[PDB]
RNA sequence: UUUAAUGUUUGAUGUUCUAACGUUGACCCGUAAUCCGGGUUGCGGACAGUGUCUGGUGGGUAGUUUGACUGGGGCGGUCUC
RNA sequence: UUCCUUGUCGGGUAAGUUCCGACCUGCACGAAUGGCGUAAUGAUGGCCAGGCUGUCUCCACCCGAGACUCAGUGAAAUUG
RNA sequence: CGCCGGAAGACCAAGGGUUCCUGUCCAACGUUAAUCGGGGCAGGGUGAGUCGACCCCUAAGGCGAGGCCGAAAGGCGUAGUCGAUGGGAAACAGGUUAAUAUUCCUGUACUUGGUGUUACUGCGAAGGGGGGACGGAGAAGGCUAUGUUGGCCGGGCGACGGUUGUCCCGGUUUAAGCGUGUAGGCUGGUUUUCCAGGCAAAUCCGGAAAAUCAAGGCUGAGGCGUGAUGACGAGGCACUACGGUGCUGAAGCAACAAAUGCCCUGCUUCCAGGAAAAGCCUCUAAGCAUCAGGUAACAUCAAAUCGUACCCCAAACCGACACAGGUGGUCAGGUAGAGAAUACCAAGGCGCUUGAGAGAACUCGGGUGAAGGAACUAGGCAAAAUGGUGCCGUAACUUCGGGAGAAGGCACGCUGAUAUGUAGGUGAGGUCCCUCGCGGAUGGAGCUGAAAUCAGUCGAAGAUACCAGCUGGCUGCAACUGUUUAUUAAAAACACAGCACUGUGCAAACACGAAAGUGGACGUAUACGGUGUGACGCCUGCCCGGUGCCGGAAGGUUAAUUG
RNA sequence: GAGGACCGAACCGACUAAUGUUGAAAAAUUAGCGGAUGACUUGUGGCUGGGGGUGAAAGGCCAAUCAAACCGGGAGAUAG
């Protein structure tokens, strides 16, 4: 199956760049 | 006669079209009508060849008499017709046997006209004679490069070639190009030049009216990625480089005539 | 909303069907490597 | 050292020629056929074109490289005696 | 496109880092990788006004579907 | 009682494959129970000369004897042969099963072949010609499907004031075929002679000439007659397993309105200039000639095979689900309305496979709100507001088209009169004429029917519900309509008409291919490819030192080769 | 009676907000929104194949997978 949407979600998980 | 457009729209304000009244309204002469298909510039391996080739609307080929080898018969002028498949009018023939064929419609002349062809016919336009009995410096269309080939030079609307000097077995021509070409005396040349001459005042007006005859949009290759394009790439507008084809050669002034065999037929190149 | 397999006899016999194996030097040997396998059904037909 | 003559030619350029080769010119036949092949003829013609060898060009495409130390990496500095 | 910079002056507001007009000191505009204008057009960007309003001052009440209780069926992530 | 009704109704194609109907069972399956079910088990059910496939004919395209090309495998392609989403013969109405019906039954039809008899006779193709055979938009005329009202027929006299009438309810249907040839559309007709054309021939097509006639021919919806002394028919009567079954059966007309359907593959107009082949008609060649063959009438025989149940905007197809998603075509009733929008309804079909209570916070979807009115906020986000027809009126700017529905304003219901229903539309009877019929002129009965003015009247409100633009001022960017990141970006990005440079003389440049070949193009420099810019207006200045490209040939350097 | 003309249903799309986020749905619903005779939209069939196609150009799309698809093999690749 495909992940969970906000495992992918860039603004949820790119959190500290 | 060129008409301008009124703008009641966005799309008709730019409009010019040639509007020619003289022009058969009715149906073609259906013996002498095929069946022309559309390609969308794929050859028989189903690739893209040609670029910007698709859709437009749909036509039929008319059997046009390039060889003009019907000789002492004359004809007479029954109609001007429009052929979607050329820039220059057909006109309809009649010969005194009772056989139809189209030719080329040459300018000046109209329906009640009187042509005819062979190695004796009288100078005036949409006469066909071997160029070994046209006199030096006569106006011509349509004319042959092999004898019994068929016209292939000056074909479309308001072109016409020159006849410059005659030296031996061959003639000398000025092309439409400005080209100075040698071609052997006995091939076949028809007086006079090619009509609608004003063909190249027209504007399409839209974009819609390019789709019209199969002309699909150009995109720059500056708008692309590098991987589609040599100009391809850019964080903004980028150039950097000198101009190219798709597939890296280079455009702008480099020389692409590569043909040793017919290199002895060429007086003078184009400038 | 739409999905992928739009079903068609016709283009789904056309495609993959006995005689459009057997017309190819490599849908021969799909059918032979089907059959040492030992696949109840070689082809997708009727 | 230096030249001219005769005989012979080699290499260069040029001029014609036809018979190899080309023909996406015309006609005839296989043939109910815009493929192909054969025949006649015209136009080119030892050119073009192809093979082997060879110089140039060649991000069109391919395989890769692009150091370490370092009060984090980069930048700067340093690397042996 | 201007870093310094919310440059300076004028307009609009009681008060305007945004907006409009102008100045020129253009860090670092500029002529077809176009310059300057431009009627019409745009689910395009910025600003102002009239109308309108629970957007708000500041929330109140009401009508339905859940949440709560009863009977039946009956999950999940996680977990030394 | 409630909901849909341009569907949530009906019929199919695609796809599925027994889900169809009947009996029986309730373990599992059904988001609960289940006596029920698209679940389990058993039995039954799909009937064709005309519907569809198969069949004949082809498009894009596929395969491809020889052939051309390629280390091999293979690629391309001629003659051919396949390939529908297109062209090609013929059936309708009623009745019937639990479940099929244009297939079964009743009635009435039609098509194509084979064979035989009779009568007459130039038949014959792998060839020639015709035909089939074709675009977009627009306009109008003639019609029908269909609807409404009247008439006619059957029934009724009303749970509560009135209801023998200008009252209420229901019905008023009928096909293909055959005959006639109308509104409309196209076209001159006939005869004779001759001819460099249609690969040969031709009486056919094309061309030329002459004579003569004022008409002919082709096509064509609808109507009318017949089909039909039939069928159906509101109801009534007689039985019943109370599901249903049997018998009989009245009227069955007219006017008006009217399509997006038909005449119409028509007509008018525009440019972007709009399939192929066979069936069909005709001409002849080789050939055959008291043959064979062709034409007409009659009789007779044949028309095989496969599909046919059921669902098909869906609980049966594609989505793992009995999943708020997706899915091509056909049918298209009433009142209001411009309308296939919208509201309420008919035929028809449904209430969405957990319920019962309670009436906390909080969440979701909505209704209303004192005074204020953007003070909220990144931002008027979201809400609120505007909203129709007719008429008056409307600025800067402008490419003279626009801007513009600018802005803003007024009227709007019902009743009566003008006018017992007007202007307009339709048009019976009667009369006259002929061409005696689907004809013309006159005539006006009946039916239908806006819009306006004047007067009166009710409410707070008359575009009363549903439905239905917020408006204005300044400015950046892109000219504009379009296109794009399926699934966080619709934009100032891409495209564009236009402009410029450049390559290309045809076996074109260029592109796909070890090649053959193909596209470019059955085009020919007013054409084609590549690059940049991006409507239009005013314009586009200086630099060739660098890199690139174009031209040059003296000299220097310089490969294989030779030795 | 022209028009890549205007208003607006079917049809095609996807600008805003709210809900939903172990969803009714691995991209939808509700209320608004754009085009709506054209560079339109749609059915059936066909053709182009992986360093390849196609692309009004976003590295977009090529079976819920794309800066190099999927399946099988080299294969127990190599992993300071
Ligand atoms: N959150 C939304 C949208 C979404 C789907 N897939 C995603 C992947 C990444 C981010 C968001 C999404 C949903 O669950 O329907
Ligand atoms: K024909
Ligand atoms: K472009
Ligand atoms: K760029
Ligand atoms: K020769
Ligand atoms: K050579
Ligand atoms: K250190
Ligand atoms: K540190
Ligand atoms: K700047
Ligand atoms: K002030
Ligand atoms: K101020
Ligand atoms: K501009
Ligand atoms: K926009
Ligand atoms: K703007
Ligand atoms: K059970
Ligand atoms: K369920
Ligand atoms: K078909
Ligand atoms: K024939
Ligand atoms: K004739
Ligand atoms: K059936
Ligand atoms: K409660
Ligand atoms: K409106
Ligand atoms: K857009
Ligand atoms: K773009
Ligand atoms: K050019
Ligand atoms: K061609
Ligand atoms: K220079
Ligand atoms: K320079
Ligand atoms: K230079
Ligand atoms: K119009
Ligand atoms: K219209
Ligand atoms: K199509
Ligand atoms: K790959
Ligand atoms: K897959
Ligand atoms: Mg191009
Ligand atoms: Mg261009
Ligand atoms: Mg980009
Ligand atoms: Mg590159
Ligand atoms: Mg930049
Ligand atoms: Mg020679
Ligand atoms: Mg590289
Ligand atoms: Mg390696
Ligand atoms: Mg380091
Ligand atoms: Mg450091
Ligand atoms: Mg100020
Ligand atoms: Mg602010
Ligand atoms: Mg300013
Ligand atoms: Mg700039
Ligand atoms: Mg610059
Ligand atoms: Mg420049
Ligand atoms: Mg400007
Ligand atoms: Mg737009
Ligand atoms: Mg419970
Ligand atoms: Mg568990
Ligand atoms: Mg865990
Ligand atoms: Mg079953
Ligand atoms: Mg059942
Ligand atoms: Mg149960
Ligand atoms: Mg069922
Ligand atoms: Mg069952
Ligand atoms: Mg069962
Ligand atoms: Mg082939
Ligand atoms: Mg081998
Ligand atoms: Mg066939
Ligand atoms: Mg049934
Ligand atoms: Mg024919
Ligand atoms: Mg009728
Ligand atoms: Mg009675
Ligand atoms: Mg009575
Ligand atoms: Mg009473
Ligand atoms: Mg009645
Ligand atoms: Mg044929
Ligand atoms: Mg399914
Ligand atoms: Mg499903
Ligand atoms: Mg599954
Ligand atoms: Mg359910
Ligand atoms: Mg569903
Ligand atoms: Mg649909
Ligand atoms: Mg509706
Ligand atoms: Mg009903
Ligand atoms: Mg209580
Ligand atoms: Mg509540
Ligand atoms: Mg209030
Ligand atoms: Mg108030
Ligand atoms: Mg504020
Ligand atoms: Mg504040
Ligand atoms: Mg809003
Ligand atoms: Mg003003
Ligand atoms: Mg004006
Ligand atoms: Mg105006
Ligand atoms: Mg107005
Ligand atoms: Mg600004
Ligand atoms: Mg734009
Ligand atoms: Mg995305
Ligand atoms: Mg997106
Ligand atoms: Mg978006
Ligand atoms: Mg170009
Ligand atoms: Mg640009
Ligand atoms: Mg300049
Ligand atoms: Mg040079
Ligand atoms: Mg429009
Ligand atoms: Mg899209
Ligand atoms: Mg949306
Ligand atoms: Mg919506
Ligand atoms: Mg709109
Ligand atoms: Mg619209
Ligand atoms: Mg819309
Ligand atoms: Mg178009
Ligand atoms: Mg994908
Ligand atoms: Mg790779
Ligand atoms: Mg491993
Ligand atoms: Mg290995």
């Amino acid at each position: 199956v495909t992940s969970k949407w906000f495992n992918i979600d860039n603004k949820i998980v790119d959190h500290f760049p | 006669a060129v008409v301008k457009c009124k703008p009641t729209s966005p799309g008709r304000r730019h409009v010019v079209k040639v509007v020619n009244p003289e022009l058969h309204k009715g149906k073609p002469f259906a013996p002498l009508l095929e069946k022309n298909s559309k390609s969308g510039g794929r050859n028989n391996n189903g690739r893209i060849t040609t670029r910007h080739i698709g859709g437009g609307h749909k036509q039929a080929y008319r059997i046009v008499d390039f060889k003009r080898n019907k000789d002492g018969i004359p004809a007479v002028v029954e109609r001007l017709e429009y052929d979607p498949n050329r820039s220059a009018n057909i006109a309809l023939v009649l010969y005194k046997d009772g056989e139809r064929r189209y030719i080329l419609a040459p300018k000046g002349l109209k329906a009640g006209d009187q042509i005819q062809s062979g190695v004796d016919a009288a100078i005036k336009p949409g006469n066909t004679l071997p160029m070994r009995n046209i006199p030096v410096g006569s106006t011509v269309h349509n004319v042959e490069m092999k004898p019994g080939k068929g016209g292939q030079l000056a074909r479309s609307a308001g072109t016409y070639v020159q006849i410059v000097a005659r030296d031996g077995a061959y003639v000398t021509l000025r092309l439409r190009s400005g080209e100075m070409r040698k071609v052997e005396a006995d091939c076949r040349a028809t007086l006079g030049e090619v009509g609608n001459a004003e063909h190249m005042l027209r504007v399409l007006g839209k974009a819609g009216a390019a789709r019209w005859r199969g002309v699909r949009p150009t995109v720059r290759g500056t708008a692309m990625n590098p991987v589609d394009h040599p100009h391809g790439g850019g964080e903004g507008r980028n150039f950097g480089k000198h101009p190219v084809t798709p597939w890296g050669v280079q455009t702008k002034g480099k020389k692409t005539r590569s043909n040793k065999r017919t290199d002895k037929f060429i007086v003078r190149r184009r400038s | 909303m739409k999905r992928t397999f739009q079903p068609s006899v016709l283009k789904r016999n056309r495609s993959h069907g006995f005689r459009a194996r057997m017309a190819t030097k490599n849908g021969r040997q799909v059918l032979a490597r089907r059959r040492a396998k030992g696949r109840a059904r070689l082809t997708v037909s009727k």
